[PDB]
Formats: C-alpha cells, sequence, structure tokens
RNA sequence: UACCUGGUUGAUCCUGCCAGUAGCAUAUGCUUGUCUCAAAGAUUAAGCCAUGCAUGUCUAAGUACGCACGGCCGGUACAGUGAAACUGCGAAUGGCUCAUUAAAUCAGUUAUGGUUCCUUUGGUCGCUCGUACUUGGAUAACUGUGGUAAUUCU
RNA sequence: UGGUGACUCUAGAUAACCUCGGGCCGAUCGCACGCCGGCGGCGACGACCCAUUCGAACGUCUGCCCUAUCAACUUUCGAUGGUAGUCGCCGUGCCUACCAUGGUGACCACGGGUGACGGGGAAUCAGGGUUCGAUUCCGGAGAGGGAGCCUGAGAAACGGCUACCACAUCCAAGGAAGGCAGCAGGCGCGCAAAUUACCCACUCCCGACCCGGGGAGGUAGUGACGAAAAAUAACAAUACAGGACUCUUUCGAGGCCCUGUAAUUGGAAUGAGUCCACUUUAAAUCCUUUAACGAGGAUCCAUUGGAGGGCAAGUCUGGUGCCAGCAGCCGCGGUAAUUCCAGCUCCAAUAGCGUAUAUU
RNA sequence: CUCUCGGCCGAAGCGUUUACUUUGAAAAAAUU
C-alpha cells in the first residue's frame, strides 16, 4: 500500500483491522506482557533492591502469580 | 424479462446496417414505427454511416432538431426512427432526395431521387376489411389504412400512393408477368418477371419470378412486392438493374475497372 | 461486455517428435542458410505453406468444373503468384503441391535485402532492416519478415533518413567527429 | 518551407453548416506538426480566418512521412459554437467545464435527496 | 504428417498393460529487455458484507405570488431566468450470477380461426335529435407552532 | 358488402340492455397574427375504438447425459376422458360438481443421480470420433430462504412493500433500520482471480428533453491466462585454418571463397534507457513523430531443463560409498558411479522453460 | 398418367402410401 495522505492513513488502518492474524506458538502457550507503566519502590537502597509494579495489558494466555515471572533482557 | 426490451448489441444488430465490430457495444435500436425492427434502417444509420454526414450520434441529434429530414414528406425528429422499403428520405437544405430500395446484396441502396419523384411512393397491400358502416379499408406495409379504395383492389396489390395527400393515384395486380422485387429470404433484391405462382392451402405460397438475365428463383408470396406493369417498372432503378451477379463475374468486373481506370 | 475482439490464432505448429536428427539438422540448416532467429520461424513457414497445401488438397477433391473451385483455386494461385513463390506457367493448382520451403523462405524482406546487394550478409540484412535501414516504395519497413510482393520487389531502397541514403551521419559519427 | 497540406475527401456539409475533410501533412524531417500552424496553412488554403477551423485525430505514421487528421472549416463562428462538441470548443478557449468531480456531485445528490423542501438548497 | 519407442525371457515370437511422446487448459516454480492485442473471485462458499457510488427527468408549449434574481414601466391580470413543490413519465430496461432445473429449459419448425399489448405509425374523434365569452371543492411548496435519543419520521 | 383452405369472420337488419366501484362524444397549453360587428393558419398535450410496431403468453412436431443393486407407475388429496359451470388476458382438470375407468411402460416408463442451466460455440482429430461449453450473443432462472401482494401497459419487482424463517445494525431499552449473484472494496473460503482511480468525449439508453442523468459503457491501473511482432550484435583489416581455380611429375606457388580462436586491432550503425516538445485524449498515459545524451566486452553481462536407454547431449576431473541421493519407466549408488553432489564441457527450446492435475 | 371447365396450354384429380435420392426455400450475428 502506499502512505501520504490521511485518507490513505483511514484505508490502512482499515487494512491493519481486518487481516488474517499469523499466530506465534511461543506467545500462545505462556503469559505475556509488554509494560505500560513502570514503579519502583526500593526495600533497601544500599541493597539497591525493591518491588517493581509493571502495568499493562495481559496477553497470552490467563496469567497465575504462583507461577514466575521472566523479565526478557 | 419482466417487460419489453430497449436496447439492443451491435452483433445482434442486423448484418445489413453493415455496423463495426469494435466501436461500442449497441447498436441504435430502432423505434417502434410504421417497419419491423429486422429491416428497417434507423435514422442515425442512413444520417451518419451511409452519408457521412454526421460523425456522431450527437451531431445526428443536432442535424434532426433543425427539421431537415423528412420522411414521406413529414419531418421526423427521431433519431431511431424505422425508416424501411420504399421510402422517401427529402432534405430540402441540400435539396436532395433518396430512397431507400434494396440492392442486390441484400442492402439498402442509397438511391438519389428526382424530386418530381419524391412526390409518390409505392405500398404493398397487407389486408382488406370493411368497417364500421360499411366502410371499406386497406392496411398497406407501412401501416397506412386508406378508407374508401377501389373495389379491384386486392391483397397483394400494390398501390402507389402520393405523399401530400395519402390518397391512392394507381394500383397493379399481382399477375404473372408483372415486374418484382424480393423484400426477403436469400433473393432479397433481385428484381423479375412473375412467371408462376403455386398454392399451398393452409401454408404458404412459392412465387417464381425469372429475371431479365433469365435466372429463375423462387421466394413466399410474402417477401415479394410487384413494382411496374409488364416488364417496365414504376419507380426508379439503383446502379444495379437488380441481377444479382455471381462472384465470378464479379470478380471479372472489378478487375476489368482496375484494368481500365490505371 | 466489452467493444473488444477476442479472435486470435497461433502462427505455428511444434513438432510430434522432439528429438530426431534429420529434422535438427535440416532446421538448423535453414536457419543459418536465411538467418533467421530460432527455430519458430522455420515452424511459421512450414505452418503456412501446411495451409496452403490442406486447401489445394481440398480443392482437388472438387469436380473440374464446380464453381466453388475454380473461384477459390484461381484466388490461391493468383496470391501464390503475386508474392513470388509461383511462375505465371505453372500456375496450375497441382502445381502448388510442388511448392517447398525454401520458396517462401526467398520472399522475406531479409533475403530480399541481401540478394539486392544492399547488405554483405543476410545476418547483415537482418540487422539493417532491425536498424531502420531499409524502406519499400516510400514506406520505412522494419520487420525482416515481411513478405516481399513481386510488384513491390523493384524498388527497396536506403530510407532517405538513413545515413546510407540521404545524410545525417549518426550518433557514433557525429561524436568521433566532435572529438577535435 | 517543407511542410506540405494536401486535402482529401471533402464534403460540404450544408446541414452543419461546415466543410467537412481529411488533411495529410508531410513533414519529412520535422516532428508532428502542431495544430496551430496546420489551422493556418488551412485557412491560406481555404481563404478563410484562422479562428472557424477545427481540426483533430492526427496520427502520424510509422517513419516519419504523412500525417493525417481531420479537420472541418465553418461558415461562421456562431455556427461553430452552435455546431462543435465542447471540448474542441474548449481547445481555442471559448468554453470552460466545471471544475467538480464526479464524486463531489454524486454525494451532493444523494445528501440533497436525505432532505426536503428548500432545505435542499441549503445541504451540500 | 493416416507415425510410434522402452519394460515380462537364458534367448525368441506373442498377448498385454505400464512408461515415454505431442497438444489444450488450470495451478505453481524459476526467469524475464521492447511492442501490439488481451482473459481475469466460474470451480470451494447462490458464503457473509464496513464505506462510497450504481436512476433519474422541462420544453416556446401542465401548475410560478420564493425580490432567489440584473430587470422592465410603472394602476399596465401574467415581462423574462428560476429554486422548491404539485402533476406527468421512467424506474419491468441495463448489470450480475448459474443455485435450481432431464421432454423441464432450449433449438429448429409451426399455431393463436384461443389472447393481451405503454409507446411509434396510420385511421377515427360536429356519424348520438337529448355558467358555456368557462363550473366546483380541496391540497403542496411557502408563513408559523411542535414532538421523539434516533430514520428520506411526521 | 368483403374475405379465408376453412368461422360461430367482417359488414348488415331487428328487440332490448348498457354496471354510480359509471365508456367514448376536448371546460388543456404555445406561436405567429390575418381577412369580410364574425370567421380563421401551424403546433403541443388529449382520447374510447380499429389497425401497425416492440413484444409477451400459452400450444404443434422432432431432439438431451448416467443408472435395472430403479419394473411397473398414476388415481382416497385430478390420475385419463365426457357434460355444465367457475376463474382467468385467452384455449385447457386450471378449479368445482356429476359421470366414465382410464393414462404411461423393456421402443426403458416410474424412481434416483449429474463436479447438469440450454443453445450459438470450443479443444482435439486422417476418415469415423472423444471431450468441453460458469463465461461478454440468443433463451431461461434468481436476488439470503420460502410465501404473499401494491402500483402499473408490463413485476408475483426485491438498489418496491408485507410477513415468517436464518442472520444481523443502532439504541436513552420505549423503539428504529436491513439484503453487493451491480461497480469498486473487505472478510471468509481455498491450489485458484485486479483499482475503495478518471469521464459521460465514444457506443447507446431514459426523461417534460437539441441542454439533465447513466460504476450501462468508455479510459487508464493491476495483469508471463493466452495470441501476434520482435533486441541481446554487424562489419573490415591482420595471424593461424580448411575447401576450391591456375601453374607444377610431385613437393609446392598464388588473388578465390569460407571459418572461428582472436587472453588481435579498428571505427561505423543502432535501439533499450534518460529526456524538451508536438501528437493522442473529455483530461491524460501509452504507441507513432521528433531535438540533446546514450555500446567494447571486468557491459546495456538469458534463462530453464538435461547429458546410461527411450531421447539430442561426457564412459572427463573431485567428493560420496546400497549412505546421501537420483530415477515418469528400465534402473543407478554396496571403493575404478557414463545416472547422486559438484567443476568444466556439451545438448534442447528460448523471453521463456520446468512441475502437478483434468482432458484429446 | 388422363376425363371435365377456361386461354397447342392453364385449372381438376393425381399415383396405394412411404422410406431413399436430387432440387428448391427456410434456417440471427459473432465463431469457422
Amino acid at each position: 500500500l502506499l502512505l501520504d495522505t490521511q485518507q490513505e492513513a483511514g484505508m490502512l488502518l482499515r487494512q491493519l483491522a481486518n487481516q488474517k492474524q499469523q499466530h506465534l506458538a511461543f506467545r500462545d502457550r505462556r503469559a505475556y506482557l509488554f509494560a505500560h507503566a513502570v514503579d519502583f519502590v526500593p526495600s533497601e537502597e544500599n541493597n539497591l533492591v525493591g518491588t517493581l509494579k509493571i502495568s499493562g495489558y495481559v496477553r497470552g494466555q490467563t496469567l497465575n502469580v504462583n507461577r514466575l515471572l521472566h523479565i526478557v533482557g | 424479462a419482466r417487460g419489453p426490451k430497449k436496447h439492443l448489441k451491435r452483433v445482434a444488430a442486423p448484418k445489413h446496417w453493415m455496423l463495426d465490430k469494435l466501436t461500442g457495444v449497441f447498436a441504435p435500436r430502432p423505434s417502434t414505427g410504421p417497419h419491423k425492427l429486422r429491416e428497417c434502417l434507423p435514422l442515425i444509420i442512413f444520417l451518419r454511416n451511409r452519408l457521412k454526414y454526421a460523425l456522431t450520434g450527437d451531431e445526428v441529434k443536432k442535424i434532426c432538431m433543425q427539421r431537415f429530414i423528412k420522411i414521406d414528406g413529414k419531418v421526423r425528429t427521431d433519431i431511431t426512427y424505422p425508416a424501411g422499403f420504399m421510402d422517401v428520405i427529402s432534405i430540402d437544405k441540400t435539396g436532395e432526395n433518396f430512397r431507400l430500395i434494396y440492392d442486390t446484396k441484400g442492402r439498402f441502396a442509397v438511391h438519389r431521387i428526382t424530386p418530381e419523384e419524391a412526390k409518390y411512393k409505392l405500398c404493398k397491400v397487407r389486408k382488406i376489411f370493411v368497417g364500421t358502416k360499411g366502410i371499406p379499408h386497406l392496411v398497406t406495409h407501412d401501416a397506412r389504412t386508406i378508407r374508401y379504395p377501389d373495389p379491384l383492389i386486392k391483397v397483394n396489390d400494390t398501390i402507389q400512393i402520393d405523399l401530400e395527400t395519402g390518397k391512392i393515384t394507381d394500383f397493379i395486380k399481382f399477375d404473372t408477368g408483372n415486374l418484382c422485387m424480393v423484400t426477403g429470404g436469400a433473393n432479397l433484391g433481385r428484381i423479375g418477371v412473375i412467371t408462376n405462382r403455386e398454392r399451398h392451402p393452409g401454408s404458404f405460397d412459392v412465387v417464381h419470378v425469372k429475371d431479365a438475365n433469365g435466372n429463375s428463383f423462387a421466394t413466399r408470396l410474402s417477401n415479394i412486392f410487384v413494382i411496374g406493369k409488364g416488364n417496365k417498372p414504376w419507380i426508379s432503378l439503383p446502379r444495379g438493374k437488380g441481377i444479382r451477379l455471381t462472384i465470378a463475374e464479379e470478380r471479372d468486373k472489378r478487375l476489368a475497372a482496375k484494368q481500365s481506370s490505371g | 461486455p466489452v467493444a473488444r475482439s477476442w479472435v486470435c490464432r497461433k502462427t505455428y505448429v511444434t513438432p510430434r517428435r522432439p528429438f530426431e536428427k534429420s529434422r535438427l539438422d535440416q532446421e538448423l540448416k535453414l536457419i543459418g542458410e536465411y538467418g533467421l532467429r530460432n527455430k519458430r520461424e522455420v515452424w511459421r513457414v512450414k505452418f503456412t505453406l501446411a495451409k496452403i497445401r490442406k486447401a489445394a488438397r481440398e480443392l482437388l477433391t472438387l469436380d473440374e468444373k464446380d464453381p466453388r473451385r475454380l473461384f477459390e483455386g484461381n484466388a490461391l494461385l493468383r496470391r501464390l503468384v503475386r508474392i513470388g513463390v509461383l511462375d505465371e506457367g505453372k500456375m496450375k493448382l497441382d502445381y502448388i503441391l510442388g511448392l517447398k520451403i525454401e520458396d517462401f523462405l526467398e520472399r522475406r524482406l531479409q533475403t530480399q535485402v541481401f540478394k539486392l546487394g544492399l547488405a554483405k550478409s543476410i545476418h547483415h540484412a537482418r540487422v539493417l532492416i532491425r536498424q531502420r535501414h531499409i524502406r519499400v516504395r516510400k514506406q520505412v519497413v522494419n520487420i525482416p519478415s515481411f513478405i516481399v510482393r513481386l510488384d513491390s520487389q523493384k524498388h527497396i531502397d536506403f530510407s532517405l533518413r538513413s545515413p546510407y541514403g540521404g545524410g545525417r551521419p549518426g550518433r557514433v559519427k557525429r561524436k568521433n567527429a566532435k572529438k577535435g | 518551407d517543407t511542410v506540405t497540406i494536401r486535402t482529401r475527401k471533402f464534403m460540404t456539409n450544408r446541414l452543419l453548416q461546415r466543410k467537412q475533410m481529411v488533411i495529410d501533412v508531410l513533414h519529412p524531417g520535422k516532428a508532428t506538426v502542431p495544430k496551430t500552424e496546420i489551422r493556418e496553412k488551412l485557412a491560406k488554403m481555404y481563404k478563410t480566418t484562422p479562428d472557424v477551423i477545427f481540426v483533430f485525430g492526427f496520427r502520424t505514421h510509422f517513419g516519419g512521412g504523412k500525417t493525417t487528421g481531420f479537420g472541418m472549416i465553418y461558415d461562421s463562428l456562431d455556427y461553430a459554437k452552435k455546431n462543435e462538441p465542447k471540448h474542441r470548443l474548449a481547445r481555442h478557449g471559448l468554453y470552460e467545464k466545471k471544475k467538480t468531480s464526479r464524486k463531489q456531485r454524486k454525494e451532493r445528490k444523494n445528501r440533497m435527496k436525505k432532505v426536503r423542501g428548500t432545505a435542499k438548497a441549503n445541504v451540500g
């Protein structure tokens, strides 16, 4: 497609809304999350560690708390 | 369909219009009128495809709405008006009168006539009935009904009608030994003297016609138009005098005209 | 519906046997002799001759005084004499069956330009036609498979706008003359 | 100089008030000759002012010799404005077309269709 | 162009199929300089549809009291152009698809002496022995007052 | 009176009828205006009825694929026919009533199937044939599925209406609105198919209409479905090399062509491209016509399949070692592989060439 | 192959009927 105008912007948005979704399996079996906001409060600043508040929309399966959480990096 | 058709494709048009194949999807659908659509000329085809006065249907409409075309002495502005057999076309601005008469190849020739001849026409009587307080009526092939005709006029005879008044001037009876044109079938456009008719009751009558060159043929009775008394005609004739040359003779005449004019 | 025409032809046939050495040698001989691009030019000429021979065969089964046979045979023989394959004396319907492929390969504008001395080989003829150096009568002809009619043959010339005709030396000569 | 104007099949249309013709243009070295001096040469050929004559459909043949087009010469400029198609008049600047697209007027037509009374003239 | 070759055995001659061979279409792979034509959501799903468009229309000649207008010449009933609206006509054509459908459709061939038909064209239209120098009541557009979240609602 | 092959036809004469949900017998508009206080010329709308045209609709005769693991079928609820009616635009079991007991079938009825709309036609083909035809022309059919209707000359209409069924949209929860098997576009489906572009200029169609409108249709875009034409070099001189003509016993000696290698030279000729302009066109694009620039091989560089046989083209070199693989078929590969993987080389067609499938 | 009506000829039957064969006219355009 070509993108120059706002009419073509609406046409491109209309294309992106209605498409055959490609499913990735690794996303599908686990419970993933993109971080929309991040808040940090340290238990001890000298330890340089504390609890972190990651807020976003869950995407994969149902998120259970008993399972561990991997931050990608 | 759910009602009458109003369009006509070029492919399904009659072949004697000599239309193209790649100019368009549609041919001019002839109007309802005094002639059947299969065997007429719409005015637009005559006025641009034969006479080359116009180049588009727009120019044809522009010529007609100035009221320069007269068909049978009356001004027609419908560009798809069905103009058919024995038909006088008058253009008074250029001062030229044509008649629609067939060629030997089955096609409406542009036949330029003298304006004295443009005063009358010939009509073949389709039926005769008495009606409405004992008054007799003719119905011709032009859907003209003429009240009070001569009692000698019977069906398949040819009356001669002047166009200004519209009444009968003089008639020719269908008789073996009378000049004829063929207005349908493979022999369309050939002129010869009737030698015989044979009658099939409950069916069609086959009429036998002998050419001036002695080539005999037959048609149905519905495809025969009486032109003249005896062997002479009552109208003017196109360039070929109604004789169908075989393709060998046509090739010979073509080559002779090539050799003569170089 | 569209006001378009869908009628069209394939102008050649591919042979039944793919690898027959006699056919391969004969076809390469025809290509090399008349400077053709590929086998399909040979097959096209062969297709045209086959159609003419089919028409002649069909006319020969008809009666000698049949009108169709006389008329179509006269037209067929006239067309074969006009392009320069048959001669006027040998103009009979059974002599069409004595026609070969090299008769039709001789009437090509490539072969005629080479035969007239305008080129110095047959490949030089094909190039010189493609270069727009050759006109016929007054029309510049760009096609090498143009069949030269017999009346048309007497004036095949060098295309007045060509460098080898009227003048105007070309791109290379103009560049080289504009050196010093 | 080397440009030539010749006239093939010629007709006097007294019904449309014009002279119809086919023009052959010989211009052996140059490009396809512009319409304007075709009208000039055709005006000197036929002794009429060049503002009443209209030429169109010029297709240059392969090789670069002739160019054949159609031409017509009107009796007067008023008859030209009465009989010419609007695009051939606008090529002389004698007419102008509306600048609204088809889409704009289709949408305006349906929007006006949705209302009634002289409130049709308000919407657009 | 009225054409065949490989393969059953130790070898032979058969039967015989398998495979090759050439076209034509559908898809697909790799590759693709120039030019003329040109098919193209039929096959599976006559499955489902956002949005926009695809059918409207006035001549000198049905109805003009929108100053909407430059504008007459002025007591000139109605100068002219004219929105809107009423009236008339068309919207039954065209376009798409091929689900159904097996003497059904359809094709050729004939019938309507067994019917209907806007329009066009021609005829007919003081052929009736019994307020008219012109009858009546409404209603649109327009003015005004509104209803409902909402509709080409009223 | 007139006519048909044939009327219960057309016309005539008589007695009446003539529908209030009613039949014709003009309360209509424009233009010019003119002659013996009155007459008028063209036209536009009208109009019952007769013909004409465009039809349409029911009938006539013949013709359709597979199936007997379909042999009897039809008639209680019309099946076949008679009589009277009803209804219908008309003929008819079209419906009703009363009667008769018929009608069809191995000459394949009845039933079922069909990846069945029918024709014109298409592919192939000696001759005979086999197969295809959704698809632009003609005919039918249908607008999600049935069913019913209004209006009208014409519709059982669907870019009309009314229901039900199945979907589904907006809601303030009361209600309201729907129908792409039109053009474009989307999802889905799949092996399988284009732009939400421009115009009514052409072809024609509609309307009160010379003027308005038309996704009809035209124009570009996509497009290796398929068809036509057609580049990727040509030439000359040198150096080797053949084959010929002349003279020589021969060897040889030359001026006669031809050939490639040119890790040799050389200028000529061009389009592909870049690009003014004219032209084209409704406006453009493309083609055609034209200036300027544009070619020496490290470029402006041709592919796709093969090289045992069938079947044209290597018993070449390296790797592998019954593995990996090839191979439509016969077969190859287990340590010298003409067959795999490669390098070189050759062969076939060529701007195309492979594969899968249906079909001849 | 022939008896009657009309100008040697046209009308009237033909002839047991077909099948077959030849002619004629009818058989859309596009396609071929």
